[PDB]
């Protein structure tokens, strides 16, 4: 029916949804520069990595939305979703166009990839200008979009997370996927059939509906200059979720700017900060 | 207990003080960019308490009660410096607003320089004492609100310090919500905003042993920050905390004896 | 009736019951001895220091009551409570002389603290003549006073204990306090509305009902004779809990004769003896 | 179901036998006023076995059951020691009355100076072996007192010795009525007033290397004292612990294997 | 008639099932060799050792059981209660003529112990030539009979371990006990009483019906040769269950031939324990 | 997944190369005489996809699935040489069958030196890692059978891979006519002798930190064996695992979040 609608359209189209108009701006942005990206990379790591520096730019790209830093910082999760929509949607259109030219050359029906299915890309910024260290970095940047210059310490060995599970219902007798925002399994509740409810609770691993992605912790100091004796007192250390292809992408020792959205961890008084890594650049 | 009269009474007093004592200090406060910043305004309390006993006697009498008072006369305070001030771009409001008090009438009675005894429930009082356990920036989500799916009902849970720090559970089913009452409601999931989260410390601080009135081992007297005041001191220095004393039980049991320590929710530290 | 007679007693002021003429004779002898004692010193420290000998005075204490030792050994508790009665009954009734002169110069309608509410003093005795050393102590001890020339070896810090913990009924909707020994909640059931009965069982200690005690452990072991190698051995640590003035007035490393009822550690190796100290004398 | 016939036999030979031998001990018990120490007796087990052949066989089969009895054979003596002495408040009574065996004659099927096996479990017998590490003297409870404000109740159960010192209480009371509620718990009950509380020191004893009967490596009995026989023991000096063979089985899980270890409830710590 | 299987169970032995039969030879292979061992001994110790290499001889001995090797594989507990309960049969038959004839010389038809009840008796197997190296131990093993040659190095202090444990139905009122393989108490759910059925589940001690052995636990490690360098290897280690007259046997530091069956250790996933039927030590 | 008629092509290709080519090895399985015992087939990856093209990319595919196919393709196998065999005593057939894959062809999307990451779920794969430790042979008791209320209810449960080896329950509940069928009686549980086990292990293997694919810290994989492929391998030896990669979640709690590994149940061990 419309672009994307199984996955990032939780919200059917509207023209007064403030949302579209971030899509066409992220995706005009990005049919600009379409042609110096690759898109079987892109498409191999599964992101994007976009200059945050290029993201604030005069005249149209800013006309659409008059304060990028404010919509980042207040719902960082919100304009990352909208910018892996619109390069999930630049990259359809352009396999379109692509397969709509190798048909015409070929003049066959038939063509390479019929089913032109575009797997998931989460759009990620690089050299976010606004940075905060751990001075900073406090319980009011909670849900804001911050960037750190600090030194890893400690890395943890890959570990997978389960961004969705399918749950299967035995009055129901079918599968639901249920989105799962950093494991913390949510109860699917409703179901598709308005009668059974699915009052039955199972967790189905088995599924192939479930899915899983690599989740990597590590932890960061901010960098403490030695100046002074006072200075180079124990520095304060923000634990990092890393996702998808950012795992593995930090080494322990190399200072890395981790510009992410920021979000406490229950399981850790009963919470504290830890950044979801949306990029990570390396020193070298 | 106090009356609401008296509670608009105190309010005005204190929000006349502070604009023609801290104008501009509430302005400088006003200049940042960052609303959601904790903001100091540091009022003074001995020359408070000369401009109005009545005040005085009540802020010693229900710290607890008065400073959320003084808090409004800091949003109303703020409400006027604004609209006095020029610029709106440049200048934001800030509703996360907390008083400070300093320079506590120095008296034996009225400011314990001791680690405070079970005495001093519920009483503000000068405790100086040296920091040998720094704790974490642990932050808090102190409103743990179960959100009514009907409209106007707002239910909400919020942590009390007296209880552990432990955010209040709806166990009962006097609401409508029933079952739906004590499932959680991810509000920290979905948004920042529906989540009301601010740092908490916890530092514990001994009596100093120059002084003569410590006994044989120096008393460790934990100490409970917040909003700004969290980081403002570092492990091995002097520090003089303006606080409310206050205990925290942890969840009782038939068996178990009552385990109370004292706490001091600091509402003024000064590194001296 | 009696001032203070509900926070010592929590049954009623009744002229039959025993304990009334045990109060009355210990009033008098206060009464002889009240002209040493400072009233406001008393008030402050909310406790009186009497000597035992002057408990083992000959002909009239000994007439009133016949054996101050056996009464004190079977039952401490109730003896001391009475004896905190006749201190807090004639020192209300000094301050109501002084009163009612005050009142007869200034004729004032509204007397000097019209509430004359005086606080409870928990009555102590020193130098109690009989010393069971705690080898001695044995378990039938329990529920016994007894005297104690023992080294406190550890002193933990102050910490408070909740003396009287109110409960607030949600049914009822009133706030009823109940005498709290040493935590332990104690279920109120009835309650003043017979319908209602407290069904309803919540903690409040945001009441000003509540109130608390500080309470500091110190153990104490008895002092051996060095004649010996084998001799010198430190002998059983006996627990001790102190309460209100009695709250830092312990010094680690100071041999202290405490003498006080002792109860049962049921807290938990499961079971030890601890000595709920009346009074502790220091070596100075 | 035991015969009320040979428990009054045992009561009252071994009351007779002990007052005809171990008067003057029983004056100088009654003679101490203090309640202080739980008064042995002390009778011997040889003698004791020649004056009366069943009271042998009766003891050595049965010393659990045997001892009760014996205890209310000391009650009816000091009957009659206070009614045959003369002077009345000198001497006093005492409900704290206990019999301790010793003296047994040095057999190996009497005295199994080896540390026993389970085939000896409620058995009589002499156990050797030099106490290692003691345990602090401890209160407890003889019951967990059931209070019922049914009247005739007249229900008792105590702590048991084979339960690993826990409370047991019958699925169906005795009474017609039952119970008022399954589970009383009040405070008197938690307290030990209305229980006889008494000491219990907690000892592992083990075997003498020099003996023949040790192995490779020393076995270790875990020794119950209880009431005098508390503190009587002192870590690192042999001890010949006459007593009663038993087994303390931990709370039954029904996955978990049944965990039964030996133990010995003393009769007389008589130190070598 | 037998005692024990019908008075305790309404069904009497079968002569159809094998095992019965089974017990029929063990016991006529017993009785032929009763001689060699001592009654009084034997009840002293309350097992009998007999020879697994003997017994594995041919004509008679194989005859009565076709395979007494897989049988002994196959199902141990089986052959083993069915060999402790012929020796016990042996047993109580010899008593059975030593009384007659005392009764014969006395000529009183009355004689001491009627009921002459008699000790139940494990019997044991030593020296089993089939022989299981820890190595070659594997979840295979699991239910059959092997010999394994370990050096056991920890022992531990004799413990109780509750074989029997008796039950007492409140609504019921009467105490019946139910066998208990290795603690794990079974509910005695059924009872005698139909309406009643057992449903209160009260477990006691003080009953005289509850029955305790020992219980020691002995851990072995295989011998290995010391001609290598990559010998010499941490040794693979099975526990080991020492149960009745078998406890006190081993010694730390001997080798010892532990034929026993080996079940798993639910308690720490399983590892496979031996619970020691025999064991041998080195002298 | 996989229909009827393609898991029966598959088997029958399978059975046919290997009665072709590992004929041998099959006899000399069959002519072993524990039966209880696991025996390995070492069918050729390579071989057995440049015969079939529609079995290579179904294994590599579905490995989880074309295994147990496999399994069967043994057992038929088995079948056919053990008629052709001419002793019937000597040659005793095998229920403990598993196939064993070794030989992958080489690809680096095939066998990937690396140690698996998330998206390598669901794949067969050859993981070269150093063994670092090497747990104990824990036997599982893979199969309990469950037996209720309900008739013939002979409910089978198998310790599941992904569950972290906890035993698999109904979605759909079954036991409608009783609680007393909905739970679970351990049979294993009440007698120790009536089981069976596959004798598991843990091991975990450490990439070669000599190869340029690792990164700074050589990432570990634990690797699952089961049957023969126990006591195959060593610590400190390097050894090549060719495996399913697949991940266990601990039992999952509404406030934790999911708690995975990524964990490998080899299909063949191979000493280097």
């Amino acid at each position: 029916p419309y672009k994307g609608w199984k996955l990032y359209f939780s919200e059917a189209y509207a023209d007064k949804s403030p949302f579209v108009q971030k899509t066409q701006a992220f995706e005009k942005f990005f049919m600009q520069r379409i042609e110096l990206y690759d898109k079987d990379e892109i498409e191999r790591k599964g992101s994007i990595l976009v200059d945050y520096k290029e993201l604030i730019e005069d005249r149209e790209l800013t006309k659409s939305i008059p304060n990028i830093s404010t919509e980042l910082r207040d719902m960082p999760q919100k304009i990352l979703q909208c910018m892996g929509l619109a390069i999930h949607q630049v990259l359809t259109k352009d396999l379109e166009r692509h397969a709509a030219e190798l048909q015409v050359q070929e003049g066959l029906p038939l063509d390479g990839e019929p089913i032109i299915n575009v797997p998931l890309i989460h759009a990620r910024l690089y050299n976010y200008e606004p940075l905060t260290q751990l001075k900073n970095v406090r319980a009011n940047c909670y849900g804001k979009y911050i960037a750190l210059r600090g030194t890893v310490v400690r890395v943890s060995n890959i570990k997978p997370l389960c961004t969705k599970l399918a749950f299967v219902c035995g009055t129901c007798g079918d599968v639901q996927s249920v989105p799962l925002p950093d494991g913390k399994y949510t109860l699917p509740t409703k179901c598709l059939v308005p009668e059974c409810r699915g009052r039955s609770f199972t967790p189905d691993r088995s599924s192939p509906l479930t899915a899983t992605v690599d989740w990597q912790s590590v932890k960061v100091q901010e960098l403490m200059s030695d100046d002074q004796r006072e200075a180079g007192r124990i520095p304060r250390t923000i634990e990092c979720e890393l996702v998808q292809d950012l795992v593995d992408s930090c080494v322990p020792g190399d200072v890395v700017t981790i510009t992410g959205v920021v979000k406490v961890s229950s399981t850790e008084c009963v919470f504290l900060l830890y950044i979801e890594a949306n990029s990570v650049s390396n020193s070298k | 207990a106090l009356r609401a009269d008296q509670v608009s009474l105190i309010g005005q007093v204190f929000e006349s003080y502070l604009l023609q004592h801290h104008r501009d200090d509430i302005l400088g406060i006003l200049r940042q960019g960052d609303d959601e910043a904790h903001y100091p305004v540091l009022v003074d309390a001995l020359t408070l308490f000369e401009t109005n006993m009545e005040i005085g006697e009540y802020f010693n009498a229900f710290p607890s009660q008065v400073l959320p008072i003084f808090d409004g006369a800091l949003r109303r305070a703020a409400m006027a410096v604004l609209q006095a001030a020029t610029p709106s771009p440049e200048l934001r409001m800030k509703p996360n607003l907390h008083a400070r008090i300093s320079g506590l009438p120095i008296c034996p009675e009225l400011t314990r320089e001791h680690i405070p005894k079970t005495r001093d429930v519920g009483h503000f009082l000068s405790v100086t004492g040296t920091v040998i356990r720094t704790s974490l920036v642990k932050v808090l989500e102190f409103e743990r609100s179960y959100i009514c799916n009907k409209c106007k009902h707002v239910f909400v849970a919020k942590a009390d310090f007296e209880q552990y720090y432990a955010f209040c559970r709806p166990s009962a089913c006097l609401n409508e919500e029933g079952c739906n009452s004590t499932k959680f409601t991810c509000l920290s999931g979905t948004s920042s905003s529906p989540s009301s989260c601010r740092d908490y410390q916890e530092i514990k601080i001994q009596e100093q042993v120059q002084r003569l009135s410590v006994g044989s081992i120096p008393r460790c007297m934990v100490v409970v920050l917040e909003d700004d005041l969290v980081d403002s001191c570092k492990s091995g220095d002097d520090i003089t905390v303006y606080g409310v004393v206050m205990q925290r039980w942890k969840p009782f049991h038939q068996d178990a004896r009552c385990d109370l320590e004292l706490v001091l929710k600091a509402n003024y530290v000064k590194v001296n």
